[PDB]
């Protein structure tokens, strides 16, 4: 509504199409086939949802669908909620775990699952922002995915929206150049005669951790 | 709460051919220009018209240089609408005077695929077959308007078996990349005004004929230089006839080039005669391609230490002091790097293998 | 002045003499025109006169004026020659002298000017080409300071009597340094290049004075000019006047001697690049710009030898004299005081442009445009005032004796100002008389 | 169809409380495109019930355009959502291996007149010259002759042999202006009935015969 | 900043030259040599930004060639005759080979060339032309790659000027057509050096005030593969671009048969 007063939003609807869920999952799903149908036909098309919504459960986004997820804050809980206040504290006094540790993983693991889908290989490549101060902090950027945070630069931590833009374009620009699937074979695609190689074998067995 | 301390004292301190496959021999390429709002942007200095039409006028000089028997029609898509910038022949002058004029035109609206490729369509429908049909789009713009379903045109143009590739300015388009796949075209994504170029380059060598493309005996004709002498009682000065096709008075030449078919007048070639369809040649325009049909393979390179030889080099006669040395496969001559790049870029041949 | 301008206002002797130089030659040529250049090499084996109709018809029709102009160059030097051609044609044919010498320069024969110096072998003393070129430095800038005046450049009386007889230098009073003129502070202001051009055209212009052989020098000179920097020759084979000449020049820097008795001689680039004058050597390596100007009228140099300290000096008022740095400030006076001494605004923008820094040529502008403007209007604040003498013409009571006095007057060529409408002019005092007396006569005769 | 035919085109004000609505029909026809609605009522009420100014006045002053609180904002994302969904739907609304190569190496060139010489005297000959030019000193007077030179001046005099022809007729003002204009008409009608006969050829058709006998 | 290059190739086949002396004429390879160091010579002598570039074509090689008189000019001279006589000594016939490498002088050419332009500082710019004086007949075989040279040529903008002595060649006019050089077949072989001078000498801006005469006519016709006959309007092949006078279901030379229904 803000955005609709303010005006900017206008600009936004004349760039790319503007789709926005509500809480009725049937005309939901109609903007959902209308999004898709719109990023199949060449027209920018945009969603806006939320981290507790139907998007984030069950919905699946092709390499051409997940270009850019963009979350706005950590999600974290509203606490008004007297049985998440119980749940809290039954987790405390059983497991010693802080109110507030458990709400940074749970809004965190949101977060995760709302972003982890724009991914879907090697082939599929996708932008992620996080319009956040607050997962600047240490322990709530240390609260990601090891796949997601290892990739986290710190170059980009805390930036602004001309510098985010910036590093997407080079991003876009980088990864949309044409590859070849052979140049996968021996750094992140294994044929069958690299899987006899002991020191593939060495690298495998070193790429993983067990904690 | 930074206003605790504050000091920098520390700060003060002493310190690509393919295989020996058909090309394309007679091409009509095609020109698609965005000019929407997008390309007012200063991605390319100073901004993306005018360097992406400055590298368009270099594009086209190479390629008519490269395919002296190739078509080149330029379509700008404005304001949901495509205008034929200009008319499909082989003038050199007249494109680059067209793109000229459109430097300072006004960048506006959004772009038109649907509109322009129907149009390209419709001017290639009666084409024909054996002549290659290639589209080069040009797409600064993320999003495009089309009135009716683009998929069903995808679909025309696969069935018409028309070429259509894409090089787009910000980011690679999956609508665009799926048209460009199904087309036979090759998409691509512009990194700066080096790598513009660099694809322009690649882009004006044939493309591989395909299984489908047909091979016909076309017949042409290659007319003489006739003067005629006003001394002379056999002089009949007459009006060009593509002059005759400008508002401007054409020029009374005593003489040119007339069409051994029909006694049709042209004072420029290579140029189809419009009056018979025949397409008016010249020896030295087929000779100009002669070096698709045998690309000059890359030398081998050892360095000026692993090689116990001639130290001067075979082509420029100057002391081999880099630290690379290009030997030649056939009669294992000595080249700088210089010579070497000269050669495979643009001499195509071997000094030795001449020899 | 150029040096073709020097040579097309020599006398048809001296000419025919300097002829018989092959590398006269070979310089004239050079010097000349492209289609000069042409003219020579399709007359070079012509033994014919040719017809004045048949040249011009060579060149197109646009390109007369450049034709007539080589046309009048050639004819001025004196390398062709009109003959009378039987049937009534004149016909045109190079001179026999020059010809032959030019074929003797190109296509071989002759004798070689040096009798091949090796004789001697290697120089046991030999220089080598940064300690000429420092040597050649050194020597021009001891002759800059003694124009100075500085106590630390000491040079031989008759140097100073060139000076003289050159006027930069006037000996209002003998024993005493000589006062440096207007003229002088010009020449100072002038490049390297073209001091030693203007000093060496002065030194031909009185050239009979010192009965020296002007053919034998110039012919020297342009020998000089196509030596290998370098390279020594042959001191012997020269009469006593080129041996003083000789000497001159490595009094001058130009010639690189050890003693007066050595059979050696090294030219010098700046003796080579003498011959073109000011043109030629574009790619004059001159010594990095020390001079760093600021929007507020300040200068820095990065300079130590007084005399550049003396030319910033000479229009400017300094401020600091750090061991490795000179700050000074342009001012408006010091600019005035330049201008009163002779200084022209372009000679100091030139100079500055010359001394630019590194840093400075970054910029697009080699200098900051407001402080050349300002330099240009405190020049033109000098010359608002325009003295002009001459006798008014104010009595006039008719138009038509006006008008007719004024046509005279203009015939004459004596005419200061004229005002018609007022029936008012200026005539020159030299030229009043005259027009008086016009005046009289026509009184005289109503 | 573009989003923007309603953000991008507002109620121009000029200087003076004027209201240039510049009422184009391409936006006309797009917000009908979008907006069936907006047609609806048009055909319901112009020109009978309200004129057309009046409906765009209408339409301005009424909560349809100006749609600018949870009640409000499902009121907005809901009209954005018809908006863009109305957009949507009137949106749709071979290696080759030459034989014979020596081809390229004579090409279009004709049959020339390549003539080998005798036998085996020739190398002698080529003796000849390498023992001519083996003891081998410059000339300068037997590389040209005045009478060489003359004859050289005279072939590339003007008129001469080398200077082939000369100068040439004013053939523009020859023909008139008007006799040019003429003959460039003729010209332009001659090539196009040529070009529609030639088109016809080559004849494959009976109707082709009849249509080149009309063209002649 | 004006660099005028003017590269000379020089027809050395021996048979010819042979040929010639047997037939005694006035002129000689000696005459030609002589013409061929005073046109460098004057080349080097009108300025100094002025560079020469000489090049002996040989059947076996192409050879790099490069007291009063000018030191410089004495050096070149000197250098020039002893690459000559070097080559001439030494040039043994070993082979039917009797066509000289006409177009393999023309690439070691074009590749000096382009090093010495980009040995040419940025301050200066290079102008080049290339004369060739013709001697013995042309090369067949050569065709194609003295097509590629010319079309090089074009692309680096450098004139080429062709000399025809006996034998005519319509590669020569035609190069000359399209590169824009100037050809001219000398009829007095003696007085070469003055046609050297008065025509060729001059640059190209030089030549533009300069009245010279007009270039002559060059045609291009073509010849039909199947009996290389000169013919007007041929059957042009779509796959390797083969000209046929008659049409023909398999092309010849590409072996593809043509599909037309
Ligand atoms: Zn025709
Ligand atoms: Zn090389
Ligand atoms: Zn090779
Ligand atoms: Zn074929
Ligand atoms: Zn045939």
């Amino acid at each position: 509504a803000s955005w609709y007063e303010q005006g900017i939003l206008e600009n936004i609807q004349r760039n790319k199409l503007l789709f926005i869920e509500t809480q009725d999952g049937a005309e939901t799903s109609v903007a959902l086939e209308k999004y898709q149908e719109a990023c199949e036909n060449g027209r920018g098309a945009i969603l806006l949802s939320v981290a507790r919504g139907k998007v984030s459960e069950g919905i699946d986004f092709v390499h051409h669908y997940g270009r850019a997820v963009i979350m706005f804050g950590v999600p974290y809980v509203y606490t008004q909620s007297r049985i998440l206040k119980a749940r809290l504290e039954y987790l405390r006094d059983q497991f010693q775990i802080r109110e507030n540790d458990f709400l940074t993983f749970d809004a965190m693991r949101h977060a995760a699952q709302c972003v982890g889908r724009a991914i879907r290989g090697k082939t599929d490549y996708g932008l992620m922002v996080f319009a956040d101060k607050r997962f600047a902090r240490g322990d709530k950027r240390g609260k990601l995915p090891r796949w997601i945070q290892e990739h986290l630069t710190d170059a980009n931590l805390n930036l602004t929206v001309d510098e985010g833009v910036q590093v997407a374009k080079y991003f876009l620009r980088q990864m949309a150049q044409p590859f070849h699937r052979e140049d996968q074979l021996g750094l992140s695609l294994l044929s069958l005669e690299q899987l006899e190689s002991e020191e593939t074998l060495k690298r495998i067995e070193q790429i993983a951790q067990q904690l | 709460r930074w206003e605790g301390g504050y000091e920098r004292t520390w700060e003060i301190l002493k310190e690509e051919h393919h295989g020996q496959v058909r090309l394309g021999m007679m091409r009509h390429l095609y020109v698609v220009v965005d000019g929407s709002r997008t390309m007012e942007d200063q991605d390319l200095k100073p901004n993306r018209l005018t360097c992406t039409l400055k590298l368009l006028e270099y594009f086209v000089e190479e390629y008519f240089d490269q395919n002296p028997i190739s078509q080149i029609g330029i379509i700008v898509t404005k304001s949901k609408r495509a205008e034929k910038l200009t008319e499909l022949s082989g003038n050199p002058r007249k494109h680059i005077t067209s793109l000229k004029k459109a430097v300072d035109m006004t960048c506006h609206g959004e772009p038109s695929l649907y509109n322009s490729l129907s149009i390209a369509m419709q001017t290639l429908k009666h084409m024909p077959g054996h002549t290659s049909r290639e589209v080069l789009i040009i797409f600064s713009s993320l999003t495009t308007c089309d009135p009716s379903n683009i998929y069903d045109l995808i679909k025309t143009l696969k069935a018409a078996k028309i070429r259509v590739s894409v090089i787009g300015l910000s980011a690679e388009v999956r609508v665009c990349t799926v048209l460009a796949r199904e087309t036979g075209g090759t998409y691509h994504v512009i990194l700066d005004e080096s790598h513009y170029k660099e694809l322009l380059t690649h882009h004006v060598s044939p493309p591989p004929a395909s299984s489908s493309s047909e091979c016909s005996l076309i017949r042409m004709g290659f007319p003489q230089h006739t003067i005629a002498s006003l001394s002379d009682q056999d002089a009949k000065p007459s009006f060009s006839m593509a002059h005759l096709d400008g508002n401007t008075e054409p020029g009374l030449t005593l003489g040119g080039y007339f069409c051994p078919q029909c006694r049709a007048k042209y004072c420029e070639l290579p140029v189809e005669c419009k009056i018979c369809g025949l397409t008016l040649v010249s020896a030295p325009h087929l000779a100009r391609s002669y070096h698709h049909l045998f690309p000059l393979d890359a030398f081998q390179e050892i360095p000026l230490e692993e090689y116990n030889g001639e130290r001067f080099c075979y082509g420029c006669q100057g002391e081999l002091k880099d630290q690379h040395v290009y030997v030649c496969a056939v009669c294992q001559n000595v080249f700088c790097v210089d010579c070497d790049v000269f050669v495979h870029d643009s001499l195509h041949c071997c000094p030795g293998c001449i020899h | 002045r150029n040096l073709q301008e020097f040579l097309g206002g020599l006398s048809p002797g001296v000419l025919d003499r300097l002829y018989g130089h092959p590398a006269t030659c070979l310089a004239v040529f050079r010097e000349l025109p492209s289609l000069a250049k042409n003219w020579v090499m399709r007359m070079l084996f012509l033994e014919q006169p040719l017809p004045q109709a048949a040249v011009a018809l060579w060149v197109k029709k646009e390109f007369s004026k450049a034709q007539e102009e080589s046309t009048g160059l050639l004819s001025g030097l004196r390398i062709w020659h009109t003959q009378l051609l039987p049937g009534g044609l004149q016909g045109l044919i190079l001179n026999p002298i020059f010809r032959q010498n030019l074929r003797i320069a190109l296509l071989g024969g002759g004798k070689a000017w040096s009798d091949d110096t090796s004789q001697l072998g290697p120089d046991k003393h030999a220089r080598d080409v940064p300690s000429l070129d420092k040597y050649a430095e050194e020597r021009w800038e001891v002759v800059l300071h003694f124009m100075v005046g500085s106590p630390s450049a000491a040079v031989s009386q008759d140097l100073a009597q060139l000076l003289s007889q050159a006027g930069l230098m006037k000996s209002t009073e003998p024993g005493e340094p000589p006062c440096i003129t207007s003229a002088g502070f010009q020449f100072l202001l002038l490049d390297t290049p073209a001091q030693l051009w203007y000093f060496m055209l002065q030194y031909l212009q009185t050239a009979q004075s010192r009965g020296m052989d002007l053919v034998e020098i110039l012919s020297f000179l342009f020998q000089l000019s196509f030596s290998t920097l370098g390279k020594d020759y042959s001191v012997e084979g020269m009469s006593d006047s080129l041996l003083n000449f000789l000497q001159h020049l490595r009094e001058f820097g130009l010639v690189f001697q050890r003693k007066r008795k050595s059979r050696r001689y090294y030219p010098t680039r700046l003796a080579i690049n003498l011959s073109s004058g000011v043109s030629g050597a574009g790619g004059t390596v001159h010594q990095p710009g020390f001079i760093v100007v600021e929007t507020n009228y300040r200068l820095y140099a990065y300079t130590e030898s007084e005399l550049q300290i003396a030319l910033i000096a000479l229009f400017s008022e300094m401020l600091y004299r750090f061991p490795n740095m000179v700050v000074a400030q342009v001012t408006r006076e010091s600019v005035q005081q330049a201008i009163a001494s002779g200084i022209t605004a372009q000679q100091i923008i030139h100079f500055l442009r010359t001394r630019a820094h590194p840093v400075m040529l970054k910029q697009t502008p080699v200098l900051p445009p407001t402080i050349t403007d300002q330099i240009r209007l405190w020049e033109l604040e000098r010359d608002r005032l325009r003295f002009t003498e001459g006798v008014l013409y104010n009595q006039f009571l008719s138009q038509v004796d006006f008008e007719l006095l004024l046509a005279h007057a203009r015939e004459l060529g004596v005419l200061v100002f004229e005002n018609s409408a007022k029936r008012l002019m200026v005539v020159t005092p030299a030229g009043h008389s005259d027009v008086k007396r016009f005046w009289k006569r026509q009184k005289h005769s109503s | 169809i573009s989003a923007a035919f309603l953000a991008d085109v507002r109620p121009q004000t000029d200087g003076c409380n004027g209201l240039r609505y510049n009422l184009t029909s391409d936006i006309i026809e797009s917000i009908f495109r979008t907006y069936p609605a907006v047609k609806m009522k048009y055909a319901e009420n112009v020109p009978h019930n309200m004129t057309e100014k009046e409906f765009w006045t209408r339409f301005f002053q009424s909560h349809y355009f100006h749609r600018d609180k949870e009640n409000s904002n499902a009121a907005i994302i809901k009209r954005f959502n018809h908006h863009s969904a109305m957009v949507l739907a009137a949106g749709l609304r071979i290696a080759l291996n030459l034989k014979k190569s020596d081809r390229y190496y004579h090409g279009p060139t004709p049959i020339q007149s390549l003539q080998y010489a005798t036998s085996q005297d020739i190398i002698n000959s080529f003796q000849s010259i390498r023992q001519e030019m083996e003891a081998y000193t410059p000339k300068l007077t037997q590389v040209l002759s005045s009478s060489a030179a003359s004859s050289t001046i005279t072939a590339l005099s003007p008129g001469g042999a080398l200077m082939q022809g000369g100068t040439q007729q004013a053939i523009n003002q020859m023909v008139p202006n008007d006799i040019q204009s003429e003959l460039k008409h003729l010209y332009v009608a001659v090539g196009e009935l040529l070009r529609h006969f030639w088109s016809c050829f080559p004849v494959n058709t009976p109707f082709l015969e009849e249509k080149v006998v009309k063209m002649k | 900043d004006e660099l005028n290059l003017l590269v000379i190739v020089v027809d050395a086949n021996p048979i010819w030259w042979g040929k010639q002396a047997l037939k005694e004429s006035q002129f000689t390879l000696s005459k030609c040599i002589d013409a061929v160091m005073v046109l460098g010579n004057s080349h080097l002598f009108m300025n100094r930004s002025n560079k020469l570039a000489v090049i002996a074509s040989h059947i076996q090689e192409s050879r790099f060639l490069y007291d009063g008189k000018y030191e410089l000019l004495t050096s070149a001279n000197e250098v020039i005759v002893e690459e000559i006589k070097d080559l001439m000594t030494k040039s043994d016939i070993k082979g039917q080979h009797t066509e000289t490498l006409l177009a393999g002088s023309l690439a070691k050419a074009l590749c000096y060339i382009h090093r010495m332009n980009k040995e040419v500082k940025d301050n200066q710019e290079m102008k080049s032309r290339i004369l060739v004086i013709k001697a013995a007949e042309d090369s067949a075989l050569q065709y194609m790659n003295f097509m590629n040279v010319i079309f090089a040529a074009q692309k680096q903008n450098i004139l080429i000027d062709a000399c025809v002595l006996d034998s005519d060649s319509g590669l020569l006019q035609q190069a000359c057509d399209i590169t824009g050089g100037l050809y001219l077949k000398v009829p007095q072989m003696p007085s070469l050096l003055q046609y050297l001078l008065w025509v060729f000498l001059p640059d190209q801006d030089q030549r533009s005030q300069l009245i010279l005469p007009p270039p002559v006519h060059v045609d291009y016709r073509a010849a039909c593969f199947c009996h290389r006959n000169l013919i007007e309007i041929g059957y042009v092949c779509s796959v390797c671009l083969s000209i046929f006078c008659n049409f023909s279901p398999i092309c010849t030379t590409c072996e593809t048969a043509f599909k037309i229904s």
